[PDB]
């Protein structure tokens, strides 16, 4: 295979296929955050559709000027 | 024309709401969602014989003896899908069943149409509900209703010189 | 020999207690008059 | 077999029809009277036959407004006098 | 033109048809 | 300032976390009791 | 609890004629009072 | 250049030929009225 | 060989002629963006951007450029009307220029990684065979993406280091590109507050850098691993393909109801201000405002500006086209030219009449006359014979305020007619049919086909998820099911665990 | 009505026409009419058709 | 390994009577809530605040009549929650606005996703490809498409198809009559898709069961097969010499065939689902343009489309009034469409 300056240098970018961490690892704080993330969604979308309603959040044409 | 044929029939005789016609239509859907259905099945459950590079249908030789899928496996996957015994073991009787469905429905629809063609109509529930005073309440019906009228005073709109659409 | 509460069961009972619950009350409908 | 009870052995059983013949009628029993006491009604707020246009009006009661769309349900019940 | 795009495509198709039947792939018993 | 519908919004909020929460609790524990027998 | 005591021909025979009083009964009741037209 | 070994042959057989072909003609001549309008 | 619908398939274990066949597809991306906006600048007159604006004219490029402050050309104009502005080199001819060539340097470089795709920065160092470490890929990825959101943000949208982005007012009549302060408040997740689209990628953008860094330093749980099949470019595909048809069914959605992002003045109106007939109560709140001032009503209606009238027309409402009505909207109504002015009907009583307008859903819709209280008081009767409204009994009039016809009264049953056909369209205009051959029949917006499509798209692109997901969780049956399967892996019972042999 | 693409018609608005109400359920062949300029106008190719494809 | 997840997947994924899975968790309560919605509402509750229609048994509607109808027009596109600020946690009222009516739409939803997840995890478990799922992708796009897309694009869910039989059926004559959508090609090749998947599983399973090899005795060959024999249950040489003199053409190939069968009535679903979004914006196959201005000109130009447009208008002009009573439409008897006498 060819190898180039720039292959050289990026070469350890792309030297780690196939490493995992063990078991489970980060997985219960990336829900934590895919939960949030759900509510976030959750919340911007009720603003939009007008089910959720917020004290100076006028969700129209209209908001300011 | 065949569109129009068919807005005219549902003015004149209610198709849609002829139990015949909606058979038809339990039959041609049906149909279809039972024939992507065994082919998905059996596409599901196709014996490798091929490479990922070349199409698994070079798997199945015309003519060869041995079937080309696992139906225990098929029938393993959609009896757990609903329940063991809503799924079918027996490729002659799954067949059957393929074939008389759509065919049995059709033959509905067909007798629907042959059978509002001597006016026996669509269920008629206009102004079937009716409250205390006797104020017409509608309901679905009597929508669709106003459709049939919208249908009904437009069509062919220079070949009535009476009232009535007597055929 | 045989579990009685089992999957299947509550399954069964989530569909068949409404349903007759139900048809007793449109059989009940059936005698309303204006 | 997946290791439940077979339906055939159950429901030709004495013990399942012991059971069902109280349970069964008392559950249609139940529905019946929801909705003869008129209880339905009140739950669902689905109108009587008397209750659904006051004694002079020939006007839908078509809800027109999102917001106080409750408000004008509860309006168009006071109507009915 | 219009008539002229839509006959052509009709004849297209029933050339093919021909094709398709007479002019397969012979299935073969292997 | 804590508006009808963002109270609303909590509301629902919770009700779903109770169902959820209520159904893996469950769940789990019928699963803990109701082991597979495996070996 | 033994099964097999009430003959399966049987419960299918009392469950069926069930489906048809009730069903007959939903019949007779698209007649009579509300949904009737009358 | 030394040669490239991902390099794979590419098949249509007769029978896919024909269906493309009904495909494509079919599809034309139901949208064709729509290019028209 | 492969089947045709597979060829591709060949570049799945080469990451080289895979970088390649991206480039091209940039190539070909940045290549249609250049030519449509040559196109659209070839093609566009910007005359009249009171009522000959873009939108109008099947512009589907140049309201992003404009969306994105690129409002002005090489020959002098700008969208907004302006004349000897010097947009230096970004004007719209500059971007598309930029975009050709762009648009080139990737064919050459997709040509570079195609020919020497075998790069050791390719293949994994301990087994020699090709393979891409994706999870860090996307790390990398990721932070740049989140550099780029933020910097965009921070800078182009703030005017810090850049135009800023369209903004306008309520009712699209002095829209111009601005500098935006992001919104840091409750206020920044309505859809309709521009600060919110700042501080969104501002703030996202911080995100997406920590989350990069996370995941360049971070390696992935090997529960996770395996059960995503993280090993399998695929498995991304899959992704990548659901992330990207929940992005175009938001696009779609903002474009429909409206958004900071999808103004007006580029992409035309709303249905739903029609719906809500929205311009006609700001028409009338403008009107009473000057009456009560003082004003004569023939003064009160010359005051209303052209274009608010204009967004005032079922004409621009997005929701009365066709699929197969091609092109612009001038191809359908016309050139519109002017403002006919307000139509007041009266009856021979002089009891003001108003016109039903046409609801979106009609393609035809009859014309009827009430009074302020929704009475009948006039209509254009289908049957004659049992007429007992129409305007020749009635005496309808009618008396136009403002705009080309203002201070004339029509009494001839023809001309009072012909003006509430064109009523129930809501306010009158002057159209030039005869430049476009205008057919007669409305076409939507640049909105409606935007909306159209990639919401078609994004549909299918759930197909295509649910596919490659397919592919990728069932790589190893895809060429068919074990040959040896044993049929008590399948027969009831006899495992506790469904195809778990370790539970017999 | 026009049924025919020489006569106006795209593939999806063409048809060929049913016979005249005038004949009602009388059998209208070629040999009934006095022209064949008169069986077109009255929809003979719609009989022809449909009868020779029902038995066929 | 062996904590807690593990453990509730082996109790989740045991071989029991009706499979559960991950995908049960999702799937059920929300396929259960959705049909549940649909059964109490169709059995006791009105819409007559929201459409002004009976649509309950309760109130005397039949099978055929009786419906879970759409929100009131001015309830716009409300997710109309239970809690949300238009009920306020009333159930009596959320029910009296069409609540369950967004209950059923979203839970179906959700309960269809439960649906696919479970077909995926089912296939993975059983080992076999997953093609069910992706079959089922149809029915998704046309659930979301219909159901979710169209009224999103209109004015509110109002226009959405009511979850009743007649409710239905006024749903396919309204997009007759302001869509004209039988014109649309979507739609056409839906039909195609439709009438060839009931065409291809009649022809099909009339081919296998009248090309079985003897395989028993009896005269009633049901019994004459075994899930776990090797051999074809039928003869596919005679099938196929058999459709080549019939037809023309004739599979020779099994696996295409099927694969064939679940492309059609997919592919014409997904088609369908596209008219169907483009609907959304009203943007129908309404008219030939070179059809209009000819008519316009000469009145004598008359084609089924014109006639069919006709037919459109009168539905329009007829409907409406009853069908949108949030619009207030008064149509003098003189305006109405009508042709002669009718
Ligand atoms: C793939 C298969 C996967 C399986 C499917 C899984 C199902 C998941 C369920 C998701 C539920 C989403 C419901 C969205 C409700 C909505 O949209 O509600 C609509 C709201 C906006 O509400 C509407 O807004 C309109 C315009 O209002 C605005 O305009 C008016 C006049 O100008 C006024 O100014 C008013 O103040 C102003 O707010 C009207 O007011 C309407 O009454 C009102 O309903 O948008 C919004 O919530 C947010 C819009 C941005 C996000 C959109 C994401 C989803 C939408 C994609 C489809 C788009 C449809 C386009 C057609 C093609
Ligand atoms: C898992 C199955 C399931 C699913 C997917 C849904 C989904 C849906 N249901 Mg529900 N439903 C279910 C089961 C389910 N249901 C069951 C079993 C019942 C019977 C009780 C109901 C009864 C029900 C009703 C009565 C109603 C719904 C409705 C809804 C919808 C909105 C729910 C929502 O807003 O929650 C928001 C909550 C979440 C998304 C949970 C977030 C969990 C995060 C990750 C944790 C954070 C919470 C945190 C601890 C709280 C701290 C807050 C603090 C700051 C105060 C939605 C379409 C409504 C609807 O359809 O109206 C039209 C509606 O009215 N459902
Ligand atoms: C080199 C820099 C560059 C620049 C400065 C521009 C600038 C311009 N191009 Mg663009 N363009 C470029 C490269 C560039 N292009 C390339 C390489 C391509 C080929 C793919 C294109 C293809 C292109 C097209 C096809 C078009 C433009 C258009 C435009 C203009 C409007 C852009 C806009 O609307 O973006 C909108 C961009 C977004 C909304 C980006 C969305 C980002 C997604 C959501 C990211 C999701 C992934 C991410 C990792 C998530 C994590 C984020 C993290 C921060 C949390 C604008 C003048 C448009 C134009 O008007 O044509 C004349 C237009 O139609 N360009
Ligand atoms: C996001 C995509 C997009 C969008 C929204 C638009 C939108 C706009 N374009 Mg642009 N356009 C695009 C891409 C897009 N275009 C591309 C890629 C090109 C290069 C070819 C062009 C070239 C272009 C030109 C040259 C022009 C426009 C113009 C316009 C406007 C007129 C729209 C038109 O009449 O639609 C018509 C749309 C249709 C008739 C729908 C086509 C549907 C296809 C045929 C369906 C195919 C079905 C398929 C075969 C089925 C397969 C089945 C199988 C799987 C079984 C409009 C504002 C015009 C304008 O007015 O500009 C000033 C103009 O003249 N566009
Ligand atoms: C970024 C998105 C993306 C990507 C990278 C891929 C990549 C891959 N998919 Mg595809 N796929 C996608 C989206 C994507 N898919 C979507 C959204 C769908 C649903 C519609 C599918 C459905 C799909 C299927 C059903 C299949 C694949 C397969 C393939 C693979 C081989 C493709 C090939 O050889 O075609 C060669 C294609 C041609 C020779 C001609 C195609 C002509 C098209 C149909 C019409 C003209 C398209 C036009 C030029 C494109 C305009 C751009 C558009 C975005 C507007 C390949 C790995 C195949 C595969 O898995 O094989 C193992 C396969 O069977 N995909
Ligand atoms: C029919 C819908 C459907 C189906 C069958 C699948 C199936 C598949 N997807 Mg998923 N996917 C979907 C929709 C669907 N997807 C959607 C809409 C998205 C958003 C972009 C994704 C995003 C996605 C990603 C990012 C990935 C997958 C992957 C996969 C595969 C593994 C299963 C999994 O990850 O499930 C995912 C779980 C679900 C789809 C269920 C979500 C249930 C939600 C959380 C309930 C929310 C309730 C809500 C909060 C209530 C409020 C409602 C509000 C309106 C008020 C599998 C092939 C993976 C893959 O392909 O691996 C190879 C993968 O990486 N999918
Ligand atoms: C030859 C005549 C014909 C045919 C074959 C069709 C067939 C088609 N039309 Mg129809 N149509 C016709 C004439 C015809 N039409 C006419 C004359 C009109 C008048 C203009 C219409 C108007 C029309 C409309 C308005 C619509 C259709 C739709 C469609 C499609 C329906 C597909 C479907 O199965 O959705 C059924 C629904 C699904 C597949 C969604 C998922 C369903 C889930 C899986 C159900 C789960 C049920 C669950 C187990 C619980 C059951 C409980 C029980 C008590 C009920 C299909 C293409 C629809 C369509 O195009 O959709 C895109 C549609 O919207 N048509
Ligand atoms: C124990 C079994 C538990 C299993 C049940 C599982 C739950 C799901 C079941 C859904 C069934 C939906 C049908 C409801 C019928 C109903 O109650 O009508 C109830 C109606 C009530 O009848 C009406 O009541 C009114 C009273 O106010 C008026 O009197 C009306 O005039 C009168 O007609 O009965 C009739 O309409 C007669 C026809 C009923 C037969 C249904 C037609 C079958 C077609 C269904 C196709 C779907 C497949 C279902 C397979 C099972
Ligand atoms: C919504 C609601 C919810 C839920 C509820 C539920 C869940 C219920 C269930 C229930 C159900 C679940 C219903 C019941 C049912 C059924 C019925 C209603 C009856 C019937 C039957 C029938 C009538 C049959 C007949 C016929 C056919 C169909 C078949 C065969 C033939 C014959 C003729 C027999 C809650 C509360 C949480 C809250 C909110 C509200
Ligand atoms: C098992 C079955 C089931 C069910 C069925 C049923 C339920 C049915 C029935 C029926 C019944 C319920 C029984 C019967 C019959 C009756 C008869 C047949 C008798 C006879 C009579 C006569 C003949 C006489 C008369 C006389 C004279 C004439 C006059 C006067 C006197 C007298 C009356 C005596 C099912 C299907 C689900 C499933 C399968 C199986
Ligand atoms: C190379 C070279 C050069 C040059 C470059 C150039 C010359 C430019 C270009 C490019 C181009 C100028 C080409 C392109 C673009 C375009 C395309 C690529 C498009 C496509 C289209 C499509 C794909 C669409 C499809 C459609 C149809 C058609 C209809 C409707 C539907 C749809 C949408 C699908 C330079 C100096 C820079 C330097 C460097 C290198
Ligand atoms: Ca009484
Ligand atoms: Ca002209
Ligand atoms: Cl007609
Ligand atoms: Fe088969
Ligand atoms: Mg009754």
């Amino acid at each position: 295979a060819r190898r180039t300056w720039l292959g050289d240098i990026l070469r350890p970018l792309n030297s780690e296929y196939g490493k995992v961490a063990p078991g489970w690892g980060t997985t219960p704080l990336m829900a934590v955050f895919m939960g949030l993330f759900l509510v976030f969604l959750l919340i911007i979308l009720e603003i939009y559709n007008s089910t959720l309603i917020l004290d100076g959040v006028n969700v129209s044409w209209k908001a300011l000027g | 024309g065949t569109f129009n044929f068919m807005i005219v029939f549902q003015a004149e005789h209610n198709i849609l709401m002829h139990p015949f016609h909606q058979l038809g239509v339990a039959g041609v859907f049906g149909g279809a969602l039972f024939c992507a259905m065994h082919g998905s099945l059996v596409t599901s459950s196709l014996i490798r014989e091929t490479t990922e590079t070349e199409s698994a249908n070079y798997g199945y030789k015309f003519g060869q003896e041995e079937e080309t899928y696992n139906i225990v496996a098929a029938h393993g996957y959609f009896g757990r899908l609903i329940f063991q015994y809503a799924s079918f073991n027996n490729s002659r009787s799954l067949h059957f069943f393929l074939a008389a469905w759509p065919v049995v429905g059709v033959w509905f629809a067909a007798l629907g149409i042959s059978t509002m063609a001597f006016n026996l109509n669509g269920f008629n529930f206009n102004h079937s509900v009716i409250d205390a005073k006797g104020n017409v309440i509608n309901t679905w019906a009597d929508i669709i209703n106003r459709a049939n009228l919208g249908m009904e005073v437009m069509h062919e709109r220079n070949a009535h010189n009476f009232p009535l659409d007597l055929a | 020999s045989y579990p009685i509460f089992t999957v299947r069961w509550v399954a069964v009972h989530t569909l068949a207690v409404p349903t007759i619950f139900f048809l007793g009350a449109i059989a009940a409908m059936q005698f309303i008059q204006r | 077999t997946t290791g439940e009870r077979p339906f055939s052995d159950i429901i030709t059983s004495v013990r399942y029809w012991v059971i069902h013949s109280i349970t069964i009628p008392a559950l249609f029993i139940a529905g019946w009277l929801f909705v003869s006491t008129g209880l339905a009604y009140d739950v669902f707020g689905t109108p009587r036959p008397d209750s659904y246009y006051a004694q002079e009006q020939r006007s839908i009661p078509l809800v027109t407004d999102r917001f106080e769309a409750k408000q004008q349900v509860e309006t168009f019940l006071e109507q009915l006098k | 033109m219009e008539t002229i795009t839509y006959v052509f495509i009709f004849a297209c198709i029933i050339a093919l048809f021909f094709f398709a039947i007479f002019f397969r792939e012979p299935p073969r018993i292997t | 300032t804590i508006t009808p519908s963002l109270k609303g919004f909590f509301i629902g909020l919770l009700s779903g976390a109770v169902v959820l929460g209520l159904t893996f609790a469950v769940l789990i524990a019928i699963s803990q009791i109701d082991k597979v027998q495996r070996s | 609890s033994e099964g097999g005591r009430i003959p399966l021909w049987i419960v299918a025979t009392v469950a069926g004629m069930g489906v048809i009083v009730i069903v007959g009964l939903f019949f007779y009741g698209a007649y009579a009072g509300l949904g009737s037209s009358l | 250049m030394e040669p490239n070994p991902n390099r794979q042959p590419v098949e249509l057989n007769r029978t896919s030929l024909y269906l493309g072909l009904l495909l494509i003609l079919v599809l034309a001549l139901l949208f064709s009225s729509y290019f028209f309008n | 060989g492969l089947p045709w619908y597979r060829v591709h398939t060949v570049l799945i274990n080469d990451p080289g002629r895979l970088i390649a066949a991206h480039l091209m597809h940039t190539a070909l991306v940045a290549g249609w963006a250049g030519s449509m906006a040559l196109y659209e600048l070839a093609t566009f007159d910007p005359s009249d951007p009171v009522l000959n604006p873009m939108w109008r004219q099947g512009m589907f490029v140049l309201p992003f450029m404009a969306r994105l402050g690129v409002t002005g050309s090489w020959s002098g104009w700008s969208i907004t009307g302006e004349t000897g502005i010097d947009p230096g080199f970004w004007s719209f001819e500059g971007v598309a220029l930029a975009h050709i060539v762009l648009s080139g340097l990737l064919f050459l470089a997709a040509c570079w990684h195609w020919v020497y795709w075998d790069l050791e920065l390719f293949r994994d160092p301990r087994t020699g065979e090709p393979a891409l470490d994706l999870p860090k890929m996307f790390g990398i990825h990721l932070f740049l993406a989140g550099l780029l959101c933020f910097g965009f943000g921070a800078f182009h949208l703030t005017g810090l280091f850049g135009p800023g982005m369209w903004v306008s007012d309520p009712y699209g009549l002095t829209g111009s590109v601005q500098p935006v302060a992001p919104e840091w408040g409750p206020d920044g997740f309505n859809p309709y507050n521009p600060g919110g689209v700042v501080a969104h990628h501002i703030a996202a953008g911080i995100v997406g850098i920590i989350a990069g860094l996370f995941h360049i330093l971070v390696r992935p749980p090997q529960r996770l691993y395996k059960a995503l099949r993280m090993g399998n470019i695929e498995t991304v595909l899959s992704s990548s393909i659901a992330a990207v048809f929940f992005a175009a069914f938001v696009v779609a959605g903002t474009m429909w109801y409206g958004s900071a992002t999808t103004p007006i003045e580029l992409f035309g109106p709303t249905r739903y201000q029609w719906d809500s007939s929205y311009f006609q109560q700001e028409i009338n709140r403008r009107v009473q405002a000057s009456l009560a001032s003082g004003a004569t009503l023939e003064e009160a209606w010359s005051a209303i500006p052209e274009k608010l009238a204009f967004y005032d027309y079922i004409g621009n409402n997005p929701a009365k086209g066709g699929l197969f009505r091609t092109g612009p909207m001038n191809k359908g109504d016309g050139i519109a030219q002017a403002w006919k002015g307000h139509a007041v009907f009266r009856n021979k009583e002089g009891e003001e009449l108003f016109v039903r307008r046409m609801p979106a859903f009609f393609e035809s819709f009859p014309v009827i006359l009430t009074d302020k209280n929704g009475v009948v008081k006039a209509d254009i009767p289908f049957r004659r014979a049992e007429s007992k409204y129409s305007f020749e009994q009635q005496g309808v009039t009618v008396s136009f305020y403002g705009g080309e016809l203002n201070g004339q009264t029509f009494t001839d049953p023809p001309t009072v007619k012909s003006y509430a056909r064109k009523a129930i369209f809501g306010e009158i205009f002057e159209f030039d049919t005869e430049t476009l051959n205008s057919d007669g029949i409305f076409r939507t917006s640049p909105r409606g086909w935007f909306t159209f499509a990639h919401a078609v798209f994004a549909l299918l692109f759930f197909f295509g998820h649910i596919w490659h997901g397919a592919r990728t969780l069932f790589r190893d049956v895809f060429s068919g099911i074990d040959p040896e399967l044993s049929p008590e892996q399948v027969e009831w019972g006899f495992y506790q665990k469904v195809g778990d042999v370790t539970t017999r | 009505v026009s049924g025919s693409l020489l006569y106006g018609n795209n593939i999806i608005t063409g048809a060929v026409v049913p016979s005249s109400n005038a004949i009602g359920l009388h059998f209208y062949p070629i040999w009934e009419a006095a022209s064949l300029d008169e069986w077109l106008y009255n929809g003979g190719p719609y009989q022809l058709i449909i009868f020779h494809f029902l038995l066929g | 390994e062996r904590g807690w997840f593990d453990i509730l997947d082996d109790w989740l994924k045991r071989d029991r009577f009706v499979f559960v899975g991950w995908s049960g968790i999702l799937l059920f309560p929300c396929a259960y809530l959705a049909l549940g919605g649909w059964l109490t509402g169709t059995t006791f509750v009105t819409s007559w605040y929201t459409h002004g229609l009976a649509s309950s048994y309760l109130e005397g509607c039949n099978f055929l009549t009786v419906a879970v109808s759409t929100p009131a027009n001015s309830m716009g596109h409300s997710l109309l929650l239970l809690w949300g600020p238009e009920a306020q946690g009333d159930f009596t009222r959320w029910c009296q606005l069409g609540g369950l009516w967004t209950f059923i739409a979203l839970h179906g939803a959700f309960g269809l996703i439960g649906f696919m997840l479970r077909q995926f995890e089912i296939a993975r478990l059983v080992g076999v490809r997953p093609y069910n799922a992706i079959a089922f992708s149809a029915p998704i796009a046309v659930f979301v498409s219909v159901f979710l897309i169209y009224p999103l694009g209109q004015s509110s869910w109002f226009f959405a198809p009511s979850f009743g039989v007649a409710a239905i059926f006024r749903f396919l004559l309204f997009f007759q009559g302001f869509h004209n959508w039988t014109l649309n090609p979507f739609h056409m090749m839906g039909v195609a898709g439709v009438l060839g998947g009931a065409l291809l599983c009649a022809i099909h399973g009339a081919t296998v069961e009248n090309t079985l090899f003897q395989d028993g005795e009896g005269a009633s060959t049901f019994r004459a097969f075994n899930p776990t024999q090797a051999e074809e249950t039928y003869s596919m040489v005679t099938a196929n010499r058999f459709w080549s003199q019939i037809f023309g053409i004739a599979f020779s190939n099994k696996r295409w065939l099927h694969f064939f069968m679940l492309f059609v009535p997919v592919t014409g679903l997904w088609m369908s689902a596209i008219g169907v979004v483009g609907l959304a914006l009203n943007l129908r196959s309404y008219d030939f343009i070179s059809q209009e201005i000819r008519a316009a000109e000469d009145p004598e130009f008359e084609t089924f489309y014109t006639k069919n447009l006709l037919l459109n208008e009168g539905i329009r002009a007829w409907m409406a009034p009853q069908d949108q009573p949030h619009e207030n439409f008064v149509f003098p008897e003189e305006v109405l469409p009508r042709g002669n006498a009718l």
